[PDB]
């Protein structure tokens, strides 16, 4: 199978910053390419950054671009997410997510179960 | 002293990117050495549009630009003027005033592996083709249909990504093929022959 397990992630100050990481365990993927999701209370999952491994190009949606960056270890297979200048609208779970390809070539998305991280005075 | 472009880190690297990322390298302040280009490799494509290869030596840009990419045999021949397709509109596009050379070689020996290599991805779907020499990298599912998408992939709601599963028994049509598209800038020329 494949288990995405998220560390990292609980209290911080707005202002402050925060690293998140998650390995992955199980059956190696046929591409690599991970990203970070972020669900708020009350929005829908949103899109916080991606990073392709096979290449050195990463994505981030102009929601946040310049304060959150997400690195790779490809040998501990694990993926990582600082934010910087954390502010109140960051509270939410970020999610981990590693994504795969079927036999026909189309690519499915496996799931972390997300940390939870608040920013509160 | 005066150094030569990098044209072999571009060429004999050892991995490519992927179309859909397709990358770019610079080329200004040097001497360029295209005797070396020709007889280094054996290309099975070799096309340049507005340019003379004989007169490259005699000619000095101002800015080259050497583009380089992954994708399967039978689309090369959309990384040309005016071709369309998933890789010309969604992938690479060259502009109709295209001045400069396209060069392509198989590599089914380093980019196909058994059961698939499917590193290497390209993108199907796009709300608009791509402007010229653009690049589009993002992951971002794309709305397919009536309903609209919220960051959920599902029904009428895509990844705008596919893999190429390169194999190495495959159809020279379908395997990989490494390409370097060499763009000549005129404007201080800093690169000459």
């Amino acid at each position: 199978e494949v288990q995405l397990v998220e560390s990292g992630g609980g209290l911080v100050q707005p202002g402050g910053s925060l690293r998140l990481s998650c390995a992955a365990s199980g059956r190696t993927f046929r591409v690599n390419l991970m990203g970070w999701f972020r669900q708020a209370p009350g929005k829908g999952r949103e899109l916080v950054a991606s990073i392709n491994g096979f290449d050195d190009i990463t994505y981030y949606p102009d929601s946040v671009e310049g304060r959150f960056t997400i690195s790779r270890d490809n040998a501990k297979r694990m993926v990582y997410l600082q934010m910087n200048s954390l502010r109140a609208e960051d509270t939410a779970v970020y999610y981990c997510a590693a994504y795969d390809s079927d036999y026909d070539g189309r690519l499915f998305n496996y799931w972390g179960q997300g940390t939870q991280v608040t920013v509160s005075s | 002293i005066t150094n030569l472009c990098p044209f072999g880190e571009v060429f004999n690297a050892t991995r490519f990117a992927s179309v859909y990322a397709w990358n770019r390298k610079r080329i200004s302040n040097c001497v360029a050495d295209y005797s070396v280009l020709y007889n280094s490799a054996s290309f099975s494509t070799f096309k340049c549009y507005g340019v003379s290869p004989t007169k490259l030596n005699d000619l000095c840009f101002t800015n080259v630009y050497a583009d380089s990419f992954v994708i399967r045999g039978d689309e090369v021949r959309q990384i040309a003027p005016g071709q369309t397709g998933k890789i010309a509109d969604y992938n690479y596009k060259l502009p109709d005033d295209f001045t400069g050379c396209v060069i392509a070689w198989n590599s089914n020996n380093l980019d196909s592996k058994v059961g698939g290599n499917y590193n290497y991805l390209y993108r199907l779907f796009r709300k608009s083709n791509l402007k010229p020499f653009e690049r589009d990298i993002s992951t971002e599912i794309y709305q397919a249909g009536s309903t609209p998408c919220n960051g959920v992939e599902g029904f009428n709601c895509y990844f705008p990504l596919q893999s190429y599963g390169f194999q190495p028994t495959n159809g020279v049509g379908y395997q990989p093929y490494r390409v370097v598209v060499l763009s000549f800038e005129l404007l201080p020329a800093t690169v000459c022959g």
